[PDB]
């Protein structure tokens, strides 16, 4: 990988997400789809192994699939109304089916095989790229379309986004497949709420993200892949472990964390219009999430694991690698509770 | 002595008291933001007497 | 044998933990051990596609 | 030999390396030092200043005051016949009767 | 500014300097076969720089003061105690041999390290593909258990994957009695109980194993101690070779930037050597590692950051 | 809507059908992929000739122009799993499984 | 309560007719707080580089918390904007639609039948 | 000395921290400059001055 | 949805038996939801062992639903009171125990009278109250 | 009330960046007289609630509980001092950051003036006990501990979390003062006794009741010494204060749906004292007593009598006042002989002559007998409970039978008979502990001496 | 401090409290009725603009 093609692939990833949130035309967003899609794909066959194929093969043919249906809720809505704009869609059948192409995208139904595994294939850099800025598109997409979504749909497909991102991440080991599986539990989250108020999923988008990112670079901070591996660096970094607990604390959302502050702004406007049954559900299968959570956590920093003997001369030698931002990474995700009216300025 | 050296070593025991009375100070503070009925108590409309002009600070 | 083991250590542990927590054991486990199959995870697709589409009927 | 450990050490007791300790610390000064300062405000003035401040607090609900100004109200009453309670507190005549 | 991708970027460009004086050549052989002697006298002979044998105290030879740290601070395990007792299997042998192995690591990570900096070629003694040899003869007399041995693969395969290999190997082979002959030379008591089963069977581990695994990637040259005492003939053929076999001859500037982005960052290096696995001798206890932390954390220069350190005193921290 | 658009509806229609139900290749199954674009691509240009968009008469070519791009890389996918693993039969694709 | 509003300039931070509104005090409890908030990254940067903590490199600590207390400010300052906004055409909605918000009476207690509840 | 290696950040890195006290100098001119402009510009809006 | 009207529309207790009928439609229904998605996600070995799997389940599923179908109108009637969270309760939870005997385990059965009793009440529930499970976008 | 939360919060550095050893004596120092300023706020006028602030009030109800925190810091605080003389100095201080973060939190809550306030700090307790469960412990069974209480408390919270912000949206505001104000009369609605499920059962789950007290037995055995006296003594109180302020909008609703758990309490209240003759741990026998007392407060509030709210507001100062005090005598016996076997050591009273006089009148106080704070607070409950239905003090006389048998019991099976002859390690009783213990008993009989202060805020 | 003090403070407490629960509560009513009617500021979502369409004369006519 030549870091100057790295670097392209990068800003032309960044650019299809770009052209995504700017255009109007419907076209364009198909086009800002695939450029994204046809730039990460070399980005994921970095490492170079056949988990990576395997990996950039599974993302390809699912979001092929994805955006091949999307082109044709385009051409639905286009022959039922002949507009090209982005706005509510004037044919049921069209509006279902963008619904679906952009949710296998999103990984949030059924739909939603794929990420778990393609997140096992990749290194973890890539899976920093694919379960952060992958879902901006998609998100921008479905607030740009909340008018008309078959609110049934969009909720019962939420439910079990959160509903089999809880269980599936219980009997995972990896770590990429535990976070594949927390990040399926939080799009249900935001999901749950975008057809009601899109102010509160971007919030949500926002926390989850800066959440990913610093929980991310804690991992390859650490380079652990598996529990036992993060386990044995409870030695050689105290501090990025403690850290480490921290976060996973913010992950499903004790108060006065950061991550309980998107659940209480979803629930809270959720009770606002009459659904209370349906906030019930993921507050209690939360408690799904905070499982393998605290289950990490026991093995990373709560309780001392069995280091081993070569492990000490890793004492000698200090991570070189910055790996900037981590530090405002972790204190955005922990202490912006009392910062909770900021969420008009998204608005 | 080496007073330098206590401060260096004793001088959190001095950190603790100026938060108190830092506190005291913020609570003046509050007090000034909720004067909304500054001798509108209906029990106490006491009359303002020609030396003082507030009813409480 | 009535107010220790049998009702504390066997019973309400049994109904609200134990039992919930093996609803979670039975239900990972058929969740999360899909093979890694292509073709069934599309199937998976396949029916929801019409579950979503004709059988509910989402867009009626 | 199944892992390379440390095995339990002695719980040492402080007395038995250094008698007259507390069991407060290792390094006698500071035994003595956390002495005095928990032997201080903990059952000093905390704990005694702090128990005449709470027997000597202000008027408690006014219940000191709610005593005095009880015995005037029952003497005006009582010199009109009218007793020292009544049935309703608040006033049946200003309230309307629905209906 | 170390070598980032910024130094690729700008015009940094390993295949700039690597010419023929960019052997990586090992001297291998029997214990005690001389090998030394022959790495120093090819290093001198033809300009490369040398690097002495990666023992125990590796890694403070490598970073830190360099003055070596304890045992029980770095390694826990004994060879000398190896030779008072192979069999009492409270792990110095494998614990040992693991870390030696690991301690190879890190000796071939900052010898290509130095390799693609500066441009000179590296004479080891062993390395990643020669010291199994040694834990399969000590499985052979029994000094390591099965489990170990298979671990000791795993990472093997865990680690050298990623290393492309040397140009060339000098086995400097020795009969077994010379070798004992040599050892009584020697004079440190811990080096004489050495098993002639032992002497000979690592002997076979390499002339069976070692050679012919590595003699596709790479020319072999084996030579005896009549020869190896002579620096001129060993060196003039070790010129005269067309190093035309292996990764090396064919990988680009970009396998050299990736190379030199993982040596440069010994952490990663040896990432896989924290072995993932429980073993008995392997695992160190918990409470026995928090306790060799307050031990060691401490320890000057240890706790901060170079440069970051005022008990060793530096200057400047407050607008460091 | 007159029978052509029921033909090439109901053409996506098995097209999605056939690549997404799996048989057991992929080859083919991109290929079902790539007829799938070309059953929107004929019923694009449909309503666009119809209707005399005289604009998106360019939309085809440029919808054409990605789609092609995505078996550019699908098949060069395909070689990629077909060197190291043998074929393109997907049920040895298992490697990835936890 | 947005994104619909007419007259609204896209990608445009702080709108022109909100400096109308009192601006934050530099002395806000949020923004303080905020300020805190720059302290909170600045410790553990120098944690995770295990350089020393309490004092590593003050230049650091400085961007960090002058950086994160100024767009604490500028936030501030739509934060009061979009809140005012929803106040402002709160009341002119209320206003333009009398029907929809009828006065409703005011009664005292003594007017109402509410029941009491032996709570025994 | 100790490290034979000279230490990454062993050196006074002069002008990234000068850059770093610059920079922290102007957000903090800026900011007082901005509340001044904004309160002023406030009381002169809605008649207060 | 139809299919879930032709159960709605049936008011408990009066018509018990085309209630009942609609009960086993919707149970197979669920059933064949459930078949299809374990035909598709897990692979069998043959046609006749496939279909089997898809019975067992339908025959489970309809057996509930046709259960709890004819209890619940026949609690509607004889205390002719349909408006009862009992009446869904003892029908419902009773489709617990059928279930268990299904899967030949009677303590799931006992486990399932509490969670399939108490959720058919709480539908019950909802549908005097109207609880609504998908509230449509409102304010 | 900054003048109070302020010290606390803003000495946090202080411990955080102190030497190496000056740490224990300055945060022990800083705690007492911290509590020293707290008691100041024992005053309450009339029957105003003392307002502070738009967010922070205080009344009767809360000052006790909020002296008490303040009180108990110290106390666990030098209680630690045995058992983190050996860890990291970094360790010690983030220990202290624990109990420093958890008292600011408890003096948060109680003083909290609107709902959901209320509702953020009370769960953010569970993440300073979580932590000092798990990480501190001593046995294996800590990490099922740190579950069990975690999920509890949760499973518990989140219907609370849905229906508080089902009042804001309906109701119009969450601030105690109005919805007191404002409440009108939760009907019989068949949503609303759901309405009524949330807003109760919450706090039900953090005041162990019969059936749901499996948290509290598995958690408190192996919680470090220090940690546990804290989650023994008022997080079961925090929820009081919570019923104590929801059921201002609950009735009239309450007055037959509390019957199921009503009952669930006292026939509870004599399981969990029958549960408690027969014990093979002290630690557990502590436990299951307190969970008897806290069954006993549970009908104290569901009467909605204001004799029950004053026998309630001083049973949760007595009963955590006696079962930290049982808590510590249990550490300082096991921590002697490293273990916590209930018959393992019989008859201390020969070797420790003062250690077991602590016993006595620990075991007197856990009795309830006249004319300490234990009884009056017990009394008046009798009196409510009579009063609501006659026959009540049959179960409560049973409870009033079953504590004194095992809370002596576990006199003569702990400090009286003789010595068992293996063990011979016991050392004469260390001043810390002697002291600790004489810090919390005698002001218990001081404040009992003054009852109005803790009496209740009907007075 | 008097009683007075804590009084008079707390009916402001109060008035404020309730001037803000009110204030929600219209709040809930404007947001809902100004998403259903849309005759008002927010909730307004996009449409087509009229400045696209071109008025200059075509090919054919009567278009
Ligand atoms: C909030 C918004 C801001 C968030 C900031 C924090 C998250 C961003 C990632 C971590 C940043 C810190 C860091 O050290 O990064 C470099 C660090 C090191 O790079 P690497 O690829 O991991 O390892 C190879 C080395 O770079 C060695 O060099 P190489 O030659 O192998 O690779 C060249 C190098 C760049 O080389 C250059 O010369 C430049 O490549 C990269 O840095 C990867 C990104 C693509 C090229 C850089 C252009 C970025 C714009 O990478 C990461 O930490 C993650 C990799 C991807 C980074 C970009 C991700 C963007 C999208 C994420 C979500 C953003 C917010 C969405 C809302
Ligand atoms: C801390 C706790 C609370 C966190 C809340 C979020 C804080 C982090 C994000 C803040 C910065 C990003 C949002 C504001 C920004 O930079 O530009 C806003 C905007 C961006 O332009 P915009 O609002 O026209 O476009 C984006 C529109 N949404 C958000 C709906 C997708 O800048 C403006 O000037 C707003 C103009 C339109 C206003 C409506
Ligand atoms: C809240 C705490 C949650 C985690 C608690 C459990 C982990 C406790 C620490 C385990 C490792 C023990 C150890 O030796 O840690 C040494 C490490 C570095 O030492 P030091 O630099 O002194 O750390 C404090 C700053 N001076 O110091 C540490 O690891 C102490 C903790 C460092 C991080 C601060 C606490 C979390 C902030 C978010
Ligand atoms: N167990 C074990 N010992 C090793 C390994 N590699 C080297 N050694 C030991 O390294 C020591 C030194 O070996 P040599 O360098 O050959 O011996 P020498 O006596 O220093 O003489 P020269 O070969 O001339 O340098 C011997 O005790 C070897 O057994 C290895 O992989 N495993």
């Amino acid at each position: 990988m030549n870091p100057i093609i790295y670097t392209t692939l990068i800003m032309t990833v960044m650019s299809g997400t770009m052209l995504v949130m700017i255009s109007s035309h419907w076209l364009l967003i198909w086009i800002g789809f695939e450029m994204n899609l046809l730039a990460m794909i070399p980005v994921l066959m970095k490492n170079f192994n056949p988990r990576a194929t395997e990996a950039a093969t599974k993302y390809f043919l699912t979001q092929a699939t994805a955006s091949m249906m999307l082109m044709m809720a385009i051409i639905i809505n286009l022959l039922y109304s002949g507009q090209w704009t982005i706005t509510k869609m004037f044919n049921p059948v069209a509006m279902t089916m963008m619904t679906m192409a952009l949710a296998m995208k999103l990984g949030l139904s059924p739909f939603h095989f794929w990420v778990p595994e393609v997140t096992q294939g990749i290194s973890l850099q890539a899976g920093l790229l694919l379960l952060t800025w992958q879902k901006l598109a998609p998100l921008s997409v479905l607030c740009q379309i909340s008018q008309s979504i078959n609110p049934n749909l969009m909720l019962t497909m939420a439910m079990l986004s959160i509903l089999i991102g809880g269980w599936g991440g219980l009997n995972q080991t990896q770590l990429r497949k535990i976070m594949a599986y927390s990040s399926i539990a939080h799009m249900g989250w935001m999901t749950a709420v975008l057809p009601y108020n899109t102010t509160m999923t971007i919030l949500n988008l926002l926390i989850y993200i800066t959440m990913t990112l610093a929980m991310f670079m804690l991992l390859i901070h650490s380079s652990a892949t598996t529990t036992l591996s993060l386990s044995h660096t409870w030695n050689k970094m105290p501090v990025i472990t403690s850290l480490m607990m921290v976060t996973l604390l913010s992950m499903g959302g004790l108060p006065p964390l950061s991550g309980f502050m998107p659940k209480w702004m979803i629930i809270q406007e959720m009770t606002k219009n009459e659904s209370i049954i349906m906030p019930t559900l993921m507050a209690m299968t939360a408690l799904l999430n905070l499982y393998f959570y605290m289950r990490l956590a026991y093995s990373s920093s709560l309780t001392m694991f069995p280091s081993t003997n070569n492990m000490k001369m890793k004492w000698q030698f200090e991570h070189t690698k910055q790996m900037k931002l981590l530090p405002t990474m972790i204190v955005l995700s922990t202490l912006v509770l009392p910062m909770t009216p900021a969420l008009s300025s998204l608005n | 002595m080496n007073v330098l050296q206590i401060v260096r070593d004793h001088w959190v025991h001095i950190l603790v008291p100026v938060g108190f009375v830092f506190g005291c100070y913020l609570d003046r503070r509050s007090d000034e933001k909720l004067t909304a009925f500054r001798n509108k108590s209906l029990l106490f409309k006491r009359e303002l007497r020609p030396n003082e002009e507030v009813t409480w600070k | 044998k009535s107010a220790s083991s049998l009702l504390d250590l066997i019973w309400l542990e049994t109904i609200l933990p134990k039992t919930t927590s093996f609803i979670q054991m039975k239900m990972s486990i058929m969740v999360s051990n899909q093979k890694g199959l292509i073709k069934l995870y599309f199937l998976s697709f396949l029916i929801t596609i019409m579950i979503s589409m004709t059988l509910f009927n989402y867009h009626e | 030999i199944r892992l390379q450990e440390d095995p339990d050490p002695e719980d040492e007791n402080l007395y038995e390396k250094n008698p007259d300790s507390h069991g407060y610390d290792k390094d006698p000064i500071v035994d003595l030092w956390n002495m005095r300062v928990v032997f201080f405000f903990g059952f000093s003035i905390v704990l005694v200043l702090g128990s005449t401040f709470v027997a000597y607090l202000p008027d408690y609900r006014m219940q000191e005051w709610a005593r005095r100004e009880a015995e005037r109200l029952v003497k005006y009453r009582e010199a009109n016949g009218l007793p020292l309670m009544e049935s309703n507190c608040f006033d049946p005549n200003k309230i309307q009767l629905p209906e | 500014l170390q070598y980032g991708p910024l130094a690729f970027v700008l015009g940094e460009r390993t295949t700039r300097k690597l010419t023929e004086t960019s052997k990586v050549i090992t001297v291998d052989g029997n214990i005690c076969s001389g090998k030394g002697r022959l790495a120093r006298e090819i290093a001198e002979k033809l300009g490369l720089r040398h690097f002495p044998e990666a023992g125990i105290h590796y890694a403070d030879s490598t970073t830190g003061d360099g003055k070596p740290l304890d045992v029980q601070l770095s390694g826990n395990c004994s060879l000398e105690k190896f030779y008072d007792d192979p069999k009492s299997n409270d792990g110095n042998s494998y614990r040992l041999q693991s870390w030696l192995y690991a301690s190879r690591l890190l000796q071939y990570a900052d010898a290509l390290e130095h390799l693609l900096s500066t441009g000179q070629g590296v004479v080891l003694e062993r390395s990643i593909y020669s010291d199994f040899v040694f834990l399969e003869a000590m499985y052979r007399q029994g000094f390591i258990r099965k489990q170990c041995v298979e671990h000791y693969n795993e990472v093997k395969k865990v680690t050298a994957c990623e290393y492309l290999p040397p140009h060339v190997v000098v086995y400097v082979d020795v009969p077994v009695p010379e070798i004992q002959s040599r050892i009584q030379k020697k004079g440190n008591p811990h080096e004489m109980k050495i098993t002639a089963a032992y002497l000979q069977d690592i002997e076979n581990a390499y002339k069976k194993t070692f050679l012919p695994e590595m003699s596709e990637k790479c020319e072999v040259l084996q030579y005896s101690a009549r020869e190896a005492e002579d620096a001129e003939k060993v060196v003039e053929d070790i010129e005269y070779l067309k190093c035309d076999k292996g990764p090396w001859p064919d990988q680009d500037d970009r396998t050299f930037h990736r190379l030199r982005m993982l040596v440069q960052n010994k952490l990663e290096v040896l990432n896989y050597t924290t072995i993932p696995v429980y073993l008995p001798e392997i695992t160190i206890g918990a409470h026995q590692s928090d306790r060799v932390f307050q031990k060691f954390t401490e320890l000057p220069g240890r706790k901060y950051s170079p440069g970051y350190n005022e008990d060793v005193g530096d200057k400047w921290i407050w607008l460091k | 809507m007159p029978l052509v658009y029921m033909n090439i509806i109901m053409a996506f229609a098995i097209a999605l059908a056939g690549l997404l139900m799996y048989r057991s290749h992929l080859m083919s199954s991109l290929l079902c992929l790539e007829g799938m674009m070309l059953s929107l691509f004929i019923m694009s240009t449909l309503i666009i000739l119809n209707t005399h968009f005289t604009l998106a008469n360019m939309m085809p070519i440029i919808l054409l122009v990605f789609a092609a791009c995505e078996a550019a890389l699908g098949l060069s996918l395909l070689v990629m799993v077909s060197n190291t693993y043998g074929t393109d039969y997907v049920q040895n694709l298992n490697l990835l499984q936890c | 309560m947005m994104s619909g509003r007419p007259g609204r300039v896209p990608l445009q931070f702080l709108p022109n007719e909100a400096r109308s509104l009192p601006p934050p005090k530099l002395t806000d409890p949020r923004l303080v707080y905020m300020g805190f908030l720059g302290y909170c990254s600045g410790l553990i940067d120098n944690a995770i580089r295990r350089r020393p903590v309490v004092s590593a490199g003050l230049h650091r600590q400085l961007l960090y918390v002058t950086s994160f207390v100024f767009f604490g400010y500028y936030l501030l300052k739509r934060q009061d904007y979009m809140y005012a906004l929803r106040d402002h055409d709160m009341f002119a909605y209320v206003k333009s639609h009398p029907e929809d918000f009828p006065e409703k009476d005011k009664k005292t207690y003594g007017e109402i039948l509410e029941e009491f509840h032996p709570v025994r | 000395k100790f490290y034979i290696r000279e230490p990454p950040h062993g050196s006074p890195d002069w002008l990234k921290v000068g850059l770093t006290l610059g920079t922290s100098v102007f957000l903090w001119i800026y900011l007082i400059k901005q509340h001044k402009e904004d309160v002023l510009e406030y009381k002169r809006r809605n008649g207060l001055e | 949805k139809t299919l879930l009207h032709k159960y709605s529309d049936i008011p408990e207790g009066t018509e018990c038996h085309r209630k009942a009928y609609a009960s086993t439609s919707i149970g197979g229904a669920t059933g064949l939801i459930v078949s299809a998605y374990s035909i598709a996600l897990k692979p069998p070995a043959s046609f006749l062992e496939g279909v089997a799997r898809t019975g067992r389940y339908t025959f489970t599923s309809a057996a509930i639903g046709a259960i709890f179908g004819l209890t619940s109108c026949i609690s509607a009637q004889v205390r002719e009171k349909p408006d009862d969270p009992l009446n869904y309760f003892i029908g419902g939870c009773a489709g617990g125990l059928t279930l268990g005997a299904r899967t030949r385990s009677y303590g799931i059965g006992a486990a399932a009278c509490a969670y399939m009793g108490l959720t058919a009440a709480l539908v019950k529930m909802g549908q005097l109250e109207g609880w609504q499970v998908f509230a449509e976008p409102k304010v | 009330m900054l003048k109070i939360i302020i010290p606390t919060t803003m000495l946090l550095p202080m411990t955080w960046m102190s030497k190496h050893n000056m740490i224990w004596i300055n945060a022990t120092v800083h705690s007492l007289l911290i509590s020293l300023i707290s008691l100041s706020l024992l005053n309450q006028l009339g029957e105003n609630s003392l307002n502070f602030s738009l967010t922070f009030f205080s009344d009767s109800l809360s000052a006790p509980l909020l002296v008490l925190t303040t009180w108990l810091l110290p106390l666990m605080l030098m209680a630690s001092q045995s058992h983190l003389s050996k860890e990291t100095t970094t360790r010690k201080k983030l220990y202290i950051t624990m109990l420093i973060l958890l008292q600011l939190f408890l003096i948060m809550t109680f003083t909290a003036t609107e709902l959901i306030l209320f509702y953020i700090l009370f769960e953010a307790t569970l993440v300073p006990t979580l932590i000092i469960i798990t990480r501190w412990g001593n046995q294996t069974e800590r990490l099922n501990a740190g579950l069990y209480f975690l999920f509890y408390t949760l499973a518990g919270s989140l219907p609370l979390l849905v229906a508080l912000v089902y009042i804001q949206n309906t109701t119009g505001s969450l601030n105690f003062l109005i919805i007191h104000y404002w409440s009108h009369p939760l009907s019989n609605s068949w949503s609303n006794i759901f309405m009524w499920l949330a807003c109760i059962m919450a706090f039900m789950v953090k005041m162990p009741l019969y059936g749901l007290h499996l948290w509290l037995p598995k958690a408190h055995v192996e919680a470090p010494i220090a940690g546990s006296m804290v989650l023994a003594a008022v997080l079961l109180k925090l929820g009081g204060y919570g019923m104590m302020r929801i059921t201002t909008i609950l009735n009239p609703l309450t007055n037959y749906m509390a019957y199921p758990f009503l009952m669930l309490s006292m026939w509870g209240m004599i399981m969990t004292s029958s549960i408690c003759l027969r014990q093979t741990d002290l630690k557990s026998l502590i436990a299951y007593s307190s969970v008897s007392h806290m069954a006993l407060v549970i009908v104290a509030i569901m009467i909605q009598t204001p004799w029950s709210f004053m026998g309630a507001t001083a049973l949760m100062i007595a009963h955590g006042l006696t079962s930290s005090m049982l808590f510590c005598l249990a550490n300082t016996n096991y921590e002697r002989v490293h273990s916590r076997t209930m018959i393992l050591a019989r008859g201390l009273q020969t070797l420790l002559p003062l250690m077991a006089t602590w016993w006595l009148m620990a075991s007197l106080t856990n009795l309830a007998l006249p004319p300490s704070i234990n009884l009056i607070g017990e009394l008046f409950i009798i009196t409510a409970s009579f009063s609501w239905s006659n026959i009540t003090i049959i179960l409560m006389g049973m409870n009033m039978m079953i504590t004194a048998l095992y809370s002596l019991y576990m006199l003569i099976t702990t400090q009286r008979g003789k010595y068992t002859h293996h063990i011979n390690n016991i050392k004469a009783s260390f001043t810390r502990e002697n002291a600790l213990m004489a810090l919390h008993i005698l002001p218990l009989l001081l404040l009992t001496l003054n009852p109005k202060m803790i009496l209740g805020p009907l007075y | 401090d008097g009683p007075e003090k804590n009084y008079e403070k707390t009916m402001a407490i109060l008035q404020i409290e309730a001037e803000k629960a009110e204030l929600r509560l219209k709040e809930l009513e404007v947001r809902r009725l100004m998403r259903a009617r849309g005759d008002g500021p927010w909730y307004q979502y996009p449409t087509i603009d009229k400045a696209l369409i071109d008025h200059s004369p075509k090919t054919t006519p009567d278009n």
